[PDB]
C-alpha cells in the first residue's frame, strides 16, 4: 500500500461525509421536537425545533446576537452539547459563557478545542519524507499553564529539537490557522466504522479501542474542523474566531522504553477574556515548564 | 559607399535615382544586431526558504510576507517607487467616478 | 426580444427569396427553406398538435430537418478551410491548420457571422433568442444547402468572403493558446535540422525601477532569428519565442493580404 | 456638441465590402394613407417610383400598408439589427425618391461622432518604432559608465 498526503486527507473525509449521509438517510423527515429555555434571562421560552436537524445555536439566534456570540457550551439536562451539535429529544436548555460562575465546563471544552488545532499546525508542517504520528491529547487542568499535544515523530528526524523559528512558525501557522474561519463538527461513529478513519496510527486505534470499551455502545466520538479529523472526550467550541492569542510555547522529548513521545505546550486566550501585553508575556513564561499530568 | 547616415542601426539606406529621372527608388534592408554586441543574460535565483527539519513549513513559511501601512507612508512609498508627485495617489470624489465612462470604444 | 416573426410587417417567403438574392446565390428554395428548419421548432409543434387534439402528423414529419444538410455543410466547410490554410500557409503544422480551422468553426465566431447575415432572424426554433448551437447547425444547413445547388467552386468563394474574412487582425498564437513557445521553438528547429537557440541581452532600460524594459535576441549561430520586449527576462525570451515560431511558420506582419480574385 | 454624445471608431459591418459588397438595408416599410393630405407625396412615390426602386435593389423587402394613419412615415431596419424612423410626411415625390435612396446605402450603424477618419489594421508594416529603434549598439551590450 502506496498513499499520497492529500489521498488520505479526502479518503477520511469521503468517510466522514458518507457517516453524515448515513446519520441523515435514518428518514426522520422534519419531525417536531421541543426545547424550553431554563436561563434565567427568557424563563417561559419555548422552541418548536426539527429534531436532529436544529441546533442549540439555531436555538440561539432567535433571541439575539448576543446569544449567537457569547455562548460557547450549551447545557443540555445532565450534559454540555457543543453549539453545532443537532438534537436528540425533547430538551432543556441553558447557555454558557465565560464569565458565568462555573465556567469549568466551559473552560475544560477550551483546551479540549485549542489542543486539537495544534493538531493541524503540526501534523501537515512537515516534509514528506518523514512521518508523523499524533497519539493522544492529554487533558491537563487549567491551574497547569499549559495544553499538550502528544506526538511521535520519525526515528532518523529524533536527534534535533526545535529552534525559536520552528517555534515561531508553529505559532503562525496556528494564528493563519485562526485567521480563516472554521467551524467545529460533531459526529457519533462506531467502533467499527471509526477503526476504519484513523488505520495507520496504531495510536489512535487503541484509544479507540479503550474509549469505545469503557462505554457499553461503542461509541466513538469525532470532530471535524476543515480537512482536520480528531477523537476526543467532550465537547468543542463552536467556531476558531473565539481563540485570540495563539502560542507554540514549549516542546519537549519524553521517552519510554518502546516509544520517543514529544509534549507540545502552548497558550491561548478567547476574544473575550484577552489579556494585557505584559500579562502574556508572564503566562508565557510558565508554559515553558515540562507540564505533567497524565493520571 | 556614401550614405548620408551611418548604416550602424536600424536601416541600411540606398537612395537611387532612376534612369529616365522621374522616380527615386530607395532600398533598405534591416541591420541584424551583432553578436559581439550583446550580454549573457543575467540569471539569478536563491531559495534558502527551505528549513532542513520540514520541507512543508519551509514551503509554507514563502507566503508568510504581508503588512499593513497609514493612508499617507503608503502613498509615499507608491510615489517613490513609480517617481510621481504624490497627488495622483489620492481617492477620487463621488460625482467623478459616477460619470466614467462604462464602456470605452476600442479600435483594432 | 420577440420574433420579427411575431411583429408587424412578415412575409416569410419574401424573406428567403430575398435572403438569396442579396448574397447573389442560386438555391432551390425547397433546400433553403429545408436548411431554417430544427429539430425544436418540430418538437414544439408536436406538443401543440398532441395538446390541443390537432392532427398535424404526417405533414409535420414531412417537413425534413436540417440535420444532413448541416453535416454534410461542416465536414466541407473543414474540409475547403483546411486546403485554403494548407495551400496558403505551407510552412504550419498540423496542429496550426486545425487550431485555426478551430477557430473559424468556433462556436462565437459562427454565431457572430450567422447574426449579421439575418440567419438568426429566418430561423424556424423554439425560444426566440436562439441559443449558439442552434443558430451553428442553422448557418451550416445554409452552407450545405449551398453545395447542393452550387458547385463546390462557388461555395468556396462564399466561404472564404464570409469566414476566412473574420481572421483580420487576429495574431497567431492569439488562436493557437499554446504555452509553451520555447520547447515547440526547439522542437520546430530540430525538425529543420537547425541546431542551438541561445537567449542573449540586447537592450535594457532601468533594471532597479518599477518600470523596467529589456530585450532578448535569440540567436542560432551568432546569427539573430528574433527579439523581443518585455518586463522581465522571462517574458522577453517567451515574445522572441513567439517572434521567432511567427517567421518560421509563416504568419507575421508582413505577409502578403489575402487574395481576393474570382476564376 | 462632441463632449455631449458618444463616439465610434470607423467600422464595417460584418468586414463588408473585402469579399463582396452587402447591401446592409434589409427591410424598408411604409404607411401611408389613401384619403389624408399630408400622405400626398407618399402616395405618388408608392404609385410611380417602388416598382422601380424594388427592381433596382432585389436584397431589400418593401412593406406597403395604408391605414388610417396621419404621419406617414417610412421604417428602415437594417441587417445590422439597428432601425431608423423617418417621417416622410409633406413632402415631394422628388424628395421621398432622395430620402430612400440615402436610406438604401447606409450602413446601419449610429450616426454619431466619428473619432479619427480610417480603420486600419496592421499599420505598422516593415516595424513601428519604440525608444531603441535608432539608437546605436556599443560593445558588449556595456552602460554608460559600465566596466568589464
Amino acid at each position: 500500500s502506496q498513499l499520497s498526503p492529500t489521498e488520505l486527507i479526502e479518503m477520511q473525509n469521503d468517510l466522514f461525509n458518507k457517516e453524515k449521509n448515513r446519520q441523515l438517510s435514518l428518514t426522520p423527515r422534519t419531525e417536531k421536537i421541543e426545547v424550553k429555555h431554563v436561563g434565567k434571562t427568557d424563563p417561559g421560552t419555548v422552541f418548536v425545533m426539527n429534531k436532529n436537524i436544529s441546533t442549540p445555536y439555531s436555538c440561539a439566534m432567535h433571541l439575539s446576537e448576543w446569544y449567537c456570540r457569547k455562548s460557547i457550551l450549551a447545557l443540555v439536562d445532565g450534559q454540555p452539547w457543543d453549539m453545532y451539535k443537532p438534537l436528540t429529544k425533547s430538551c432543556e436548555i441553558k447557555f454558557l459563557t465565560f464569565k458565568d460562575d462555573d465556567p469549568g465546563e466551559v473552560n475544560k471544552a477550551y483546551w479540549r478545542s485549542c489542543a486539537m488545532m495544534m493538531g493541524c499546525v503540526i501534523e501537515r508542517a512537515f516534509k514528506d519524507e518523514y512521518v508523523v504520528s499524533l497519539v493522544r491529547a492529554p487533558e491537563v487542568p487549567v491551574i497547569a499553564g499549559a495544553f499538550c499535544y502528544d506526538v511521535v515523530l520519525d526515528k532518523r528526524l529524533d536527534e534535533w529539537m526545535p529552534t525559536k523559528e520552528n517555534l515561531h512558525s508553529f505559532t503562525k501557522d496556528a494564528r493563519a490557522l485562526i485567521y480563516k474561519d472554521l467551524p467545529f463538527e460533531t459526529l457519533e461513529v462506531e467502533a467499527k466504522v471509526a477503526l476504519e478513519i484513523f488505520q495507520h496510527n496504531k495510536y489512535k486505534l487503541d484509544f479507540i479501542e479503550e474509549k469505545a470499551s469503557q462505554n457499553p455502545e461503542r461509541i466513538v466520538k469525532l470532530h471535524r474542523f476543515g480537512d482536520f479529523i480528531d477523537v476526543s472526550e467532550g465537547p468543542l467550541i463552536p467556531r476558531t474566531s473565539i481563540c485570540f492569542q495563539y502560542e507554540v510555547s514549549a516542546v519537549h522529548n519524553l521517552q519510554t522504553q518502546s516509544s520517543l513521545v514529544r509534549r507540545f505546550q502552548g497558550l491561548s486566550l478567547p476574544v473575550h477574556l484577552r489579556a494585557h501585553f505584559t500579562i502574556w508575556n508572564k503566562l508565557l513564561e510558565r508554559s515553558r515548564k515540562m507540564v505533567t499530568e497524565d493520571k | 559607399t556614401y550614405s548620408s547616415l551611418p548604416d550602424d542601426y536600424n536601416c541600411k539606406v540606398e537612395l537611387a535615382l532612376t534612369s529616365d529621372g522621374r522616380t527615386i527608388v530607395c532600398y533598405h534592408p534591416s541591420v541584424d544586431i551583432p553578436y559581439e554586441h550583446t550580454k549573457p543574460i543575467p540569471x539569478x535565483x536563491x531559495x534558502x526558504x527551505x528549513x532542513x527539519x520540514x520541507x512543508x513549513x519551509x514551503x509554507x513559511x514563502x507566503x508568510x510576507x504581508x503588512e499593513h501601512l497609514e493612508q499617507g507612508p503608503m502613498i509615499e512609498q507608491l510615489s517613490k517607487m513609480f517617481f510621481t508627485t504624490k497627488h495622483r495617489w489620492y481617492p477620487r470624489g463621488q460625482y467623478h467616478r459616477r460619470r466614467r465612462k462604462p464602456n470605452p470604444p476600442k479600435d483594432r | 426580444p420577440v420574433r420579427r416573426s411575431e411583429k408587424p410587417n412578415w412575409d416569410y417567403h419574401a424573406e428567403i427569396q430575398a435572403f438569396g438574392h442579396r448574397l447573389q446565390e442560386t438555391f432551390s428554395l425547397d433546400l433553403l427553406k429545408t436548411a431554417f428548419v430544427n429539430s425544436c421548432y418540430i418538437k414544439s409543434e408536436e406538443a401543440k398538435r398532441q395538446k390541443l387534439g390537432i392532427d398535424k402528423e404526417a405533414a409535420l414529419l414531412n417537413l425534413k430537418d436540417n440535420q444532413e444538410l448541416s453535416e454534410q455543410g461542416i465536414s466541407f466547410s473543414q474540409t475547403c478551410l483546411t486546403q485554403f490554410f494548407e495551400d496558403a500557409f505551407p510552412d504550419l503544422p498540423t496542429e496550426g491548420v486545425t487550431s485555426l480551422v478551430d477557430f473559424l468553426t468556433s462556436e462565437e465566431v459562427v454565431c457572430h457571422v450567422a447574426r449579421n447575415l439575418a440567419v438568426e432572424q429566418l430561423a424556424l426554433s423554439a425560444e426566440f433568442p436562439v441559443p449558439p448551437p442552434v443558430l451553428r447547425q442553422t448557418f451550416f444547413a445554409v452552407i450545405g444547402a449551398l453545395l447542393q445547388s452550387s458547385g463546390p467552386e462557388r461555395t468556396a468563394l462564399f466561404i472564404r468572403d464570409f469566414l476566412i474574412t473574420q481572421m483580420t487582425g487576429k495574431e497567431l498564437f492569439e488562436m493557437w493558446t499554446i504555452t509553451n513557445p520555447m520547447g515547440l521553438l526547439v522542437e520546430e528547429l530540430k525538425k529543420r535540422k537547425i541546431s542551438a537557440p541561445e537567449s542573449r541581452l540586447t537592450r535594457q532600460s532601468g533594471s532597479t525601477t518599477a518600470l523596467p524594459v529589456y530585450f532578448v535576441g535569440l540567436y542560432c549561430d551568432r546569427k539573430l532569428i528574433a527579439e523581443g520586449p518585455g518586463e522581465t527576462v522571462l517574458v522577453a525570451e517567451e515574445e522572441a519565442a513567439r517572434v521567432a515560431l511567427r517567421k518560421l511558420f509563416g504568419f507575421t506582419e508582413n505577409r502578403r493580404p489575402w487574395d481576393y480574385s474570382k476564376p | 456638441t462632441a463632449r455631449g454624445t458618444a463616439s465610434r471608431f470607423l467600422t464595417s459591418v460584418l468586414h463588408n465590402g473585402l469579399g463582396r459588397y452587402v447591401q446592409q438595408l434589409q427591410r424598408l416599410s411604409f404607411s401611408l394613407s389613401r384619403d389624408a393630405p399630408s400622405s400626398r407625396g407618399a402616395r405618388e412615390f408608392v404609385e410611380r417610383e417602388v416598382t422601380d426602386f424594388a427592381r433596382r435593389n432585389p436584397g431589400v423587402v418593401i412593406y406597403v400598408n395604408p391605414r388610417p394613419c396621419c404621419v406617414p412615415r417610412v421604417v428602415a431596419e437594417y441587417l445590422n439589427g439597428a432601425v431608423r424612423e423617418e417621417s416622410i410626411h409633406c413632402k415631394s415625390v422628388e424628395e421621398i425618391a432622395a430620402l430612400v435612396q440615402k436610406l438604401a446605402d447606409q450602413s446601419g450603424l449610429d450616426v454619431i461622432r466619428i473619432r479619427k477618419p480610417f480603420h486600419t489594421d496592421s499599420p505598422s508594416i516593415q516595424g513601428q518604432w519604440h525608444p531603441f529603434t535608432n539608437k546605436p549598439t556599443t560593445l558588449g551590450g556595456l552602460r554608460p559608465r559600465e566596466v568589464q
